[PDB]
């Protein structure tokens, strides 16, 4: 009776996509982390750990600002990589920031330390 | 003819696991002087790798002047990748034998086709940690260079 | 549309030659004007398919030695022959028309053996097709050893007789115009390969610093002869070889390329590497493909060589910076037909083309640039011609290019390399004059 | 000792480690001839079955689809190929037809004494097939009764009827006048009565030195007769064809 | 010694 | 136009090379030596511990000479290896 | 192009020169220091 | 990186992006692009892949010189470079035409080791970071990276048993492990293997 | 059964060690012995590698 009649239907059976945690518990843990970071910053400031005493002045100041800009800058670049920016644009912005940023940072560290 | 359920052809964007697609084919009969729409209720479409992953009976959708058109109401491609065959083998005793085959590759999901980290509630705790760490690191560097021992 | 019947044909003699892989036709035509108005034009009739497959078309006087102006016009199609000086209203003219088509007869038995002889079936109109009535006509077939007819007609007059390597047809003595109704189907014996180059990309590179011209040709060859029944059996091929059957066979075993005199540095490769079975003799380059090319098989390959620039490039007399190059359009095997030719000439970087001309009509011409081994700037000037139906030894003309190349452009290339190196050196100096110490 | 080191290194490099495997010196260029034939005279969407050793090269030089290659990540698939290459031609036909195969490519060095041909690898193919399917493919049936691995008139009847054997030694005794060939890799003599015919495959290409042989799976019969019976029908003309009697067929369904 | 049968 | 150009081409002198190909290998081998000498000297000048206003001057002149030589020898060597420019 | 014997001679010459110069360097480094 | 070819392992295909070490192809393509656009030399890709290994033999020689200079001195390094330049055990798999994973791997390996030595005896964080970056390069280029993953710890472990622990050891090994481990999981063929 | 069949995964005979290293094969053990009599951390790395 094979080779001749009609064959029954077949339907694929798909697997299960992973379950995701309910949003309130994740929100609670994000609040925990935010409180922890606020704790860290206030702990630093309350103690004399960070006292902002050796602030550069004069010409060294601008070098300081260049060092700060290079540091924040790279971070910003990475954030934009996290948002969707390509890897080639990331490497090009990294080179453009890293040449003069490296010069300014080396000069700051060589003149203030 | 098979295509995406929306209507996009295969060549505009090749297939991919768990996609939605539609298949259609027309049949006509010769009675000696004319070509007339053929009406049958037991034609079947198969999607096979070596074994039939799908086997679906076709329903009539739209008659033309000479050809009756059958379709497979939109279905979902399996979650397995590989080279599949879309096949219509109309082999019924007493009539001519019909064979339509199409060999097409069904691809895996790309790296930029998964859901992003900010869309899964679980990752929310892990992004926050990383984000907080980076901010603290910046403050630490500043506070390190602006303090005196 | 029909051209006005200003002429009448005293006599019509059509001889078709089938010796080569293309059809050659010579018409002996005697014409006299039948109107009182003087007319300097004559029109030639061609069927749509024959018109598309026409490669070469020319005409002259049976007495003079120079050619008239014969141009194709673009569903019988027409070619126009122009007369230098007008004719009397009633006077005789003796024309000789020659044409070469890109078509050939298909094998009548499509599948034959490795050693069997081949026969081809060719279909052409039997009575003279023309737009001017003819009062005498004749047809002849030459080039083969045996001629037969496929489904001959009952009427005795519409039949032919054999001579030595010849086949004459009926000497009819009154034909009306546009009488292309009966179609003749002839079967003849052609036991040679039918070579067909589906695409040729011929690249000529000119260099003033080295004083060399380099030719690189990429062939895409096919064999339109009978297919092999029973498939290929290397044993049978070897038993044919060792039997010393050097008979004219219809598969390609060795090609003979005819190169310009004085060529050097020959090479023969294909898409998979370098082929070692090639041998150079004076003016000739013999080539053996990886496998014999039987009916229906393809082979895409590449040949190349070098020549002295002083044979193709001359200097203008008014200034030492205007050059004229005369470059051959085809350098290939003896009996071959081409279906698409893209001929590219590469002039040096600073060259500005001033004048161009081709001896045969082309389908396209274009000018662009392309970068090469030391082209830091825009690159070599690429001048490309596109031709359609070309035949091996009837398209023997030469393309003429007149360009300008000042000494500034000659010396600017080492200068560009020097600027690159100097920039790198300045960069090294800059990198070694700043400290990154902490 | 330093200078001698230099000399020894140069000699070892020039002698042992400076030869490609796709061209053999003598030149013998039979791999690139059959690969370029596959690339020029076969449909672009064509599947070529062969042993896994020659996977990459095909995909790199013939530019056709393969079933296995050197990146041996799935072993069941390789076992399927080796079982097709180690079974009678009917079983091999069914297997290779299920996988939509068009061409089969074998390597044979019996004429020039290559040595790295397919027969040498046969016992390995067999071992893998045996591993996946122990009760269908038995290595002991490819030896003689005394334990020899022969290909002459003393070869076992299972080795004689395998696909690789008939696809390697076809038309080989007729290459020599008199009908007595010598396998230069095995030093055994082959007679035109040793090689049985192929009824399910057709030779489409043999390289100039017989190193690479490409066969094509023939299409099935329109009437539904087995390809074996079409072959017997061609190889047999008898006046008294058979008796009247009756078929032992079963009930029509 | 290559990635090939022996 | 074809006629006139043909007549011109067939009534003119041939191409005479600037420097013959057979000579260019020697010129390349000599210019490579000159380039090596000059450049290697300018690297010595870079290593020199003298003032900056004079190191710049010497380096620039030496590089402006070595680069001309290196370009010429690049052309000659490329032509001599079989890669015509 | 270059031949096979020529490339062999070139490789051997490069090796011999390299070994001789490393020996001279080692002798000067060990003797003068 | 997202390549799926339907011309190998016919009915199944192969996900070639995530089952392949993409370092060799990436380096060859970068060299091709740099020759074609920055030097104005459009060399055929086939020739690039053919001459890849003769080009990196010299870098392997230089890295062996540096490593041996880190061991004994510069004269020993010159001897080691001369040896590794022409020794047949390395030439067997780096002849012009041999375009396998090792054509570059033996180079990167050496470089990694060099940096690690400079990281182990000086205590530098920068040299440990360079060692980790070239270890990532080797993980992306060749599958025998696991050798290094087992050789650098063993070393450290031995130094602990001999009583030779120092703060330089902590600095070097901890920096290398952290950075190289987090970086080696980005190759899709490796994935979560460094932890399981 | 497959890893056992590839010619690159087989043990080595002694001549192949002399074929690939002319005389470096009997300087290699001596150099390891000489690195043991002056044990530094870098040398321990070389010994374990060896
Ligand atoms: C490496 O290469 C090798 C060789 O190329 C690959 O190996 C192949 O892998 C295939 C799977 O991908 C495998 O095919 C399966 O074999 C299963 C076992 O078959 C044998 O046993 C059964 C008895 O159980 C016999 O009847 C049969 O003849 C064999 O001897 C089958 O169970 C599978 O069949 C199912 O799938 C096919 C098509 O996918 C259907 O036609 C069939 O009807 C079955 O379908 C059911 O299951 C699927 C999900 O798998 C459902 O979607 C479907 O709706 C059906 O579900 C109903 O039935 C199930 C019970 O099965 C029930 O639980 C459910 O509730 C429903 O009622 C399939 O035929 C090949 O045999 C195998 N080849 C070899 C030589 O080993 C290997 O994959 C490769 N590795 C890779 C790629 O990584
Ligand atoms: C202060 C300096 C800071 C910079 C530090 C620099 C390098 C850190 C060292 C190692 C980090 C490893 C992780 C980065 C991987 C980036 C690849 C990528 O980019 O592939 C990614 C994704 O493919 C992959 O994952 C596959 C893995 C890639 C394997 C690596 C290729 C091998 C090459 C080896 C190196 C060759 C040397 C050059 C040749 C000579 C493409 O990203 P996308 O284009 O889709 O952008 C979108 C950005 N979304 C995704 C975040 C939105
Ligand atoms: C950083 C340290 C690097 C150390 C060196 C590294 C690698 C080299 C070692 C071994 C490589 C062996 C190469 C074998 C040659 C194969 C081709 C061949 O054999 O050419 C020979 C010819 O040769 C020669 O006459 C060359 C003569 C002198 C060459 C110029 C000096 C070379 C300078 C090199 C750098 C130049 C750049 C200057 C920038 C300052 C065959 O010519 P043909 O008949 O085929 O030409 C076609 C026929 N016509 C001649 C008519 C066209
Ligand atoms: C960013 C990193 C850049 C690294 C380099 C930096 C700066 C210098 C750049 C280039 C200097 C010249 C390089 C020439 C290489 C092409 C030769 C070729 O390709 O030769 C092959 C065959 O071999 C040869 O004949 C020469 C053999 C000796 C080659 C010696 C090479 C020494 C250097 C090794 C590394 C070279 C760079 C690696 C990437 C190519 C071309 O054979 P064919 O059949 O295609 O044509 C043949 C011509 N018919 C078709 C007309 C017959
Ligand atoms: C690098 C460190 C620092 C940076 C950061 O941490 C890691 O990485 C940032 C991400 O970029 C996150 C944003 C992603 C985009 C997302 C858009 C949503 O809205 C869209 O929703 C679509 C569908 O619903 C509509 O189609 C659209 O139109 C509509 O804009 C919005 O709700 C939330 C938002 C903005 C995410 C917030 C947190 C961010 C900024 C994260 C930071 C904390
Ligand atoms: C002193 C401070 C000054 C402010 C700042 O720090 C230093 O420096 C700013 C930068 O200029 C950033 C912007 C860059 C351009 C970027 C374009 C985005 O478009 C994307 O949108 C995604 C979906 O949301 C798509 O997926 C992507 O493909 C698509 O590129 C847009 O959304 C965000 C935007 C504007 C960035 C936001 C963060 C900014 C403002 C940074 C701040 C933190
Ligand atoms: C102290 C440090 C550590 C903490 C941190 O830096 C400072 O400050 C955190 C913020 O709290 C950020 C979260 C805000 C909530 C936000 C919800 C979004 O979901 C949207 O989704 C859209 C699509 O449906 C819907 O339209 C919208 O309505 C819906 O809100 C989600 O994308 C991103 C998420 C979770 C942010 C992640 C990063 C966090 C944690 C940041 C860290 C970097
Ligand atoms: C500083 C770097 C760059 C320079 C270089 O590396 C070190 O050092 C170069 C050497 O000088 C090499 C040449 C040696 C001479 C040798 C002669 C042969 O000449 C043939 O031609 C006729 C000639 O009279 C006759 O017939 C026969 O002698 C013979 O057949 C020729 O084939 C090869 C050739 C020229 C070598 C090529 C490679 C060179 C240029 C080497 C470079 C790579
Ligand atoms: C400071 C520098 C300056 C001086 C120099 O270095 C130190 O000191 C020179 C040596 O004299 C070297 C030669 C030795 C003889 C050797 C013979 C080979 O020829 C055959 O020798 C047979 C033997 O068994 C083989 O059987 C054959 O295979 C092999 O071809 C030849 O290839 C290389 C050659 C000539 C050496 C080349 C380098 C030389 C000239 C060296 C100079 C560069
Ligand atoms: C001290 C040591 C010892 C103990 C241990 O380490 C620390 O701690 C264990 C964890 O419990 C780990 C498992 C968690 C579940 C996790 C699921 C992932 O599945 C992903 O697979 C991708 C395909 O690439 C998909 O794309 C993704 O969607 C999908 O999430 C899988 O890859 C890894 C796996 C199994 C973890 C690794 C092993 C375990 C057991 C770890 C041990 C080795
Ligand atoms: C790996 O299995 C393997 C590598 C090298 C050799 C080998 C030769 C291979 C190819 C050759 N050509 C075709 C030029 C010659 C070879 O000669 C050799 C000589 C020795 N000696 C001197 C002991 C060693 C190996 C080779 C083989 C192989 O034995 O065929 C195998
Ligand atoms: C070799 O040349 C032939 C002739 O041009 C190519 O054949 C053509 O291939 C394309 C694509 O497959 C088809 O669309 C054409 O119909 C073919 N033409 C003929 C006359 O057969 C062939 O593709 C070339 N092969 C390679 C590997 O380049
Ligand atoms: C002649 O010139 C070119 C032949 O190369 C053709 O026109 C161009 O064809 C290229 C090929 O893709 C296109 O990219 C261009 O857009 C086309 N136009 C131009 C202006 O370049 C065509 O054969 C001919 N063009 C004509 C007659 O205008
Ligand atoms: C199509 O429509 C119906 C069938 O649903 C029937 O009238 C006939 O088959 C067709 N009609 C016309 C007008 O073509
Ligand atoms: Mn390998």
């Amino acid at each position: 009776v094979d080779k001749f009649g009609i064959k029954p239907e077949i339907h694929h059976i798909f697997h299960a996509e992973p379950k995701r945690v309910a949003k309130p518990i994740a929100v609670i843990f994000v609040l925990i982390i935010f409180i922890t970071i606020l704790s860290l910053i206030v702990t630093w400031l309350n103690s004399c750990a960070a006292a902002f005493n050796n602030i550069p002045t004069g010409v060294t100041a601008v070098y300081f600002l260049g060092f700060i800009a290079t540091i924040v800058g790279f971070e910003v670049i990475f954030a934009r990589y996290y948002l969707g920016t390509s890897i080639f644009e990331t490497l090009f912005s990294s080179l453009y920031l890293g040449a003069p940023g490296l010069l300014t940072s080396t000069k700051f560290l060589r003149s203030f330390g | 003819v098979h295509s995406h359920a929306d209507g996009t052809s295969y060549d505009e964007e090749p297939y991919k696991i768990k996609d939605k697609v539609i298949y259609s084919v027309g049949f006509s009969e010769w009675n000696g002087e004319e070509w007339l729409p053929h009406i049958a209720d037991d034609i079947q479409f198969e999607l096979r790798q070596v074994d039939p992953y799908y086997r679906l009976t076709l329903s009539p959708s739209g008659n033309d002047s000479e050809t009756q058109y059958y379709t497979t109401g939109e279905f979902i491609l399996p979650d397995r990748h590989g080279v599949f065959t879309f096949l219509t083998d109309y082999r019924k005793i007493g009539l001519s034998f019909t064979t339509d085959k199409d060999v097409k590759a069904i691809r895996h999901l790309a790296n930029d086709e998964y859901p992003r980290s900010w869309e899964i509630s679980n990752s929310w705790v892990y992004i926050s940690a990383i984000c907080g760490v980076i901010v603290a690191w910046i403050f630490f560097v500043v506070s390190f260079v602006t303090t005196s021992s | 549309y029909e051209p006005p019947a200003t002429w009448e044909n005293v006599d019509y003699k059509r001889t078709i030659d089938v010796s080569n892989a293309y059809i050659s036709e010579t018409i002996e035509i005697t014409i006299k004007n039948i109107a009182s108005e003087p007319a300097t034009e004559y029109f030639t009739a061609f069927e749509s398919g024959i018109f598309s497959k026409v490669s070469f078309f020319s005409a002259y006087f049976t007495n003079e030695a120079t050619f008239l102006n014969s141009q194709l016009l673009a569903e019988i199609r027409y070619g126009i022959i122009q007369f230098p000086n007008a004719i009397s209203p009633q006077e005789e003219v003796s024309l000789v028309i020659k044409s070469f088509y890109n078509t050939v007869g298909i094998p009548y038995p499509e599948h034959v053996g490795m050693s069997e002889e081949q026969h081809l079936l060719w279909e052409t109109n039997r009575l003279p097709l023309s737009a001017y009535d003819t009062k005498k006509a004749s047809f002849t077939l030459i080039g083969s050893s045996s001629f037969e007819e496929y489904h001959p007609p009952n009427d005795e007059s519409l039949l032919g007789k054999a001579n030595g390597n010849s086949f004459e047809f009926g000497p009819w003595e009154d034909i009306p115009r546009f009488s292309s109704n009966e179609t003749l189907a002839i079967v003849y014996s052609h036991n040679a390969p039918l070579n067909q180059v589906v695409n040729l990309r011929r690249d000529i590179w000119l260099s003033h610093w080295a004083s060399t011209i380099q030719f690189e040709e990429y062939y895409e060859l096919t064999n339109k002869a009978a297919k092999l029944s029973k498939g290929f059996s290397r044993l049978e091929l070897m038993k044919q070889i060792q039997t010393q059957n050097m008979r004219q066979t219809h598969f390609v075993t060795v090609l003979d390329m005819l190169l310009p005199e004085g060529a050097t540095d020959h090479y023969f490769t294909d898409l998979v590497g370098l082929v070692s079975t090639s041998h150079a003799e004076r003016d000739h380059f013999f080539i053996r493909p990886r496998f014999p090319i039987f009916g229906g098989w393809n082979y895409n390959f590449t040949v190349g060589w070098t020549n002295k620039l002083s044979d193709f490039l001359h200097v203008s007399s008014g200034s030492d910076e205007k050059f004229v190059a005369s470059i051959p359009i085809l350098n290939g095997p003896p009996d071959t037909v081409y279906d698409n030719v893209e001929l590219s000439v590469f002039l040096p970087e600073g060259a500005e083309i001033f004048d161009i001309d081709s001896p045969v009509p082309f389908t396209n011409v274009s000018i662009e640039t392309q970068k090469s081994y030391f082209d830091l700037n825009k690159g070599h000037v690429k001048l490309t011609f596109s031709y359609r139906n070309l035949i091996s030894q009837v398209a023997n003309g030469q393309v003429l290019i007149k360009y300008d190349y000042p000494k500034s452009s000659f010396f600017k290339k080492p200068l560009s390399i020097a600027c690159y190196i100097f920039t790198a050196l300045m960069g090294v100096f800059v990198l070694k004059t700043l400290n990154m110490n902490v | 000792y330093l200078y001698l080191f230099v000399f020894h290194s140069t000699w070892v490099t020039r002698t042992a480690y400076s030869s490609p495997s796709v061209v053999l010196p003598s030149l013998i260029d039979d791999f690139r001839e059959a690969y370029y034939w596959l690339r020029m005279n076969s449909d672009e969407d064509s599947k070529v079955a062969a042993w896994w050793d020659y996977g990459y090269q095909i995909g790199g030089m013939a530019d056709r689809t393969t079933l296995v290659d050197n990146n041996t990540w799935n072993n069941t698939h390789i076992a399927i190929v080796g079982k097709a290459m180690a079974s009678p031609e009917e079983k091999s036909y069914e297997i290779l037809k299920e996988h939509d195969v068009d061409y089969v490519l074998v390597i044979f060095g019996g004429l020039i004494g290559f040595g790295g041909d397919d027969i040498n690898k046969f016992l390995w193919m067999i071992r893998i097939s045996e591993g996946i399917w122990p009760e269908e493919i038995k290595e002991r049936d490819f030896y003689t009764a005394e334990g020899e691995y022969r290909v002459d008139a003393r070869a076992s009847e299972t080795m004689r009827n395998s696909l690789l054997y008939k696809m390697s030694y076809k038309d080989f005794p007729q290459l020599f006048n008199g009908g007595q060939a010598t396998d230069r890799v095995r030093q055994q003599m082959i007679t035109p009565l040793d090689v049985p015919p192929l009824d399910y495959f057709d030779e489409v290409f043999t390289s100039e030195n017989w190193m690479v042989r490409i066969y094509q799976l023939k299409k099935d019969d329109a009437q539904g007769r087995t390809l074996r019976d079409v072959g017997e029908l061609t190889r047999s003309s008898t006046k008294t064809r058979r008796s009247i009697k009756r078929p032992e067929l079963g009930l029509r369904v | 010694y290559a990635n090939a049968t022996s | 136009t074809y006629e006139q150009l043909y007549k011109e081409f067939h009534s003119s002198k041939s191409f005479q090379p600037f420097i013959h190909l057979d000579t260019q290998p020697k010129f390349a081998i000599c210019g490579l030596i000159v380039t090596l000498a000059v450049l290697s000297s300018a690297l010595f000048a870079v290593g020199s511990k003298s003032s900056y206003i004079k190191k710049l001057f010497f380096y620039t002149i030496l590089s402006v000479i070595g680069s001309l030589f290196a370009g010429l020898t690049t052309v000659f060597a490329s032509n001599s290896f079989g890669v015509y420019v | 192009m270059i031949s096979d014997e020529q490339l062999n001679s070139l490789a051997i010459t490069f090796g011999i020169v390299m070994m001789t110069l490393i020996v001279i360097y080692h002798a000067v480094d060990s003797t003068m220091s | 990186l997202n390549w799926f070819d339907d011309r190998t392992w016919y009915p199944l295909g192969r996900v070639t992006g995530g089952t392949l070490y993409p370092g060799l192809m990436t380096t060859s393509a970068f060299i091709w692009h740099a020759l074609r656009n920055w030097l104005g030399l459009p060399i055929d890709i086939r020739n690039v892949c053919v001459l890849f290994a003769p080009l990196f033999s010299g870098v392997t020689a230089w890295a062996t010189y540096e490593f041996t200079k880190e061991i004994k001195d510069a004269s020993a390094g010159l001897l080691a470079a001369g040896f590794i330049a022409i020794v047949p055990g390395y030439i067997s798999r780096s002849v012009a035409g041999s375009y396998d994973n090792e054509a570059i791997a033996i180079t990167l390996l050496m470089v990694t080791f060099m940096f690690w030595i400079k990281a182990q005896k000086t205590g530098s964080i920068m040299h440990a970071t360079c060692a980790a970056l070239f270890y990532f390069y080797m993980v992306s280029a060749w599958g025998g990276y696991v050798f290094i993953t087992n050789l650098i710890p063993l070393h450290v472990f031995l130094l602990i048993l001999m009583g030779r622990y120092s703060s330089k050891l902590y600095s070097a090994y901890t920096t290398w492990y952290a950075i190289g481990t987090v970086a080696s999981m980005q190759i899709p063929f490796v994935g979560f293997l460094p932890i399981r | 059964p497959i890893i056992a069949s590839v010619s690159e995964h087989q043990p080595v005979s002694w001549p192949a060690f002399f074929f690939d290293t002319h005389f470096l094969i009997w300087l290699f053990p001596a150099g390891v012995f000489l690195l043991f009599l002056d044990l530094k951390d870098e040398h321990v790395f070389v010994i374990a590698y060896s």
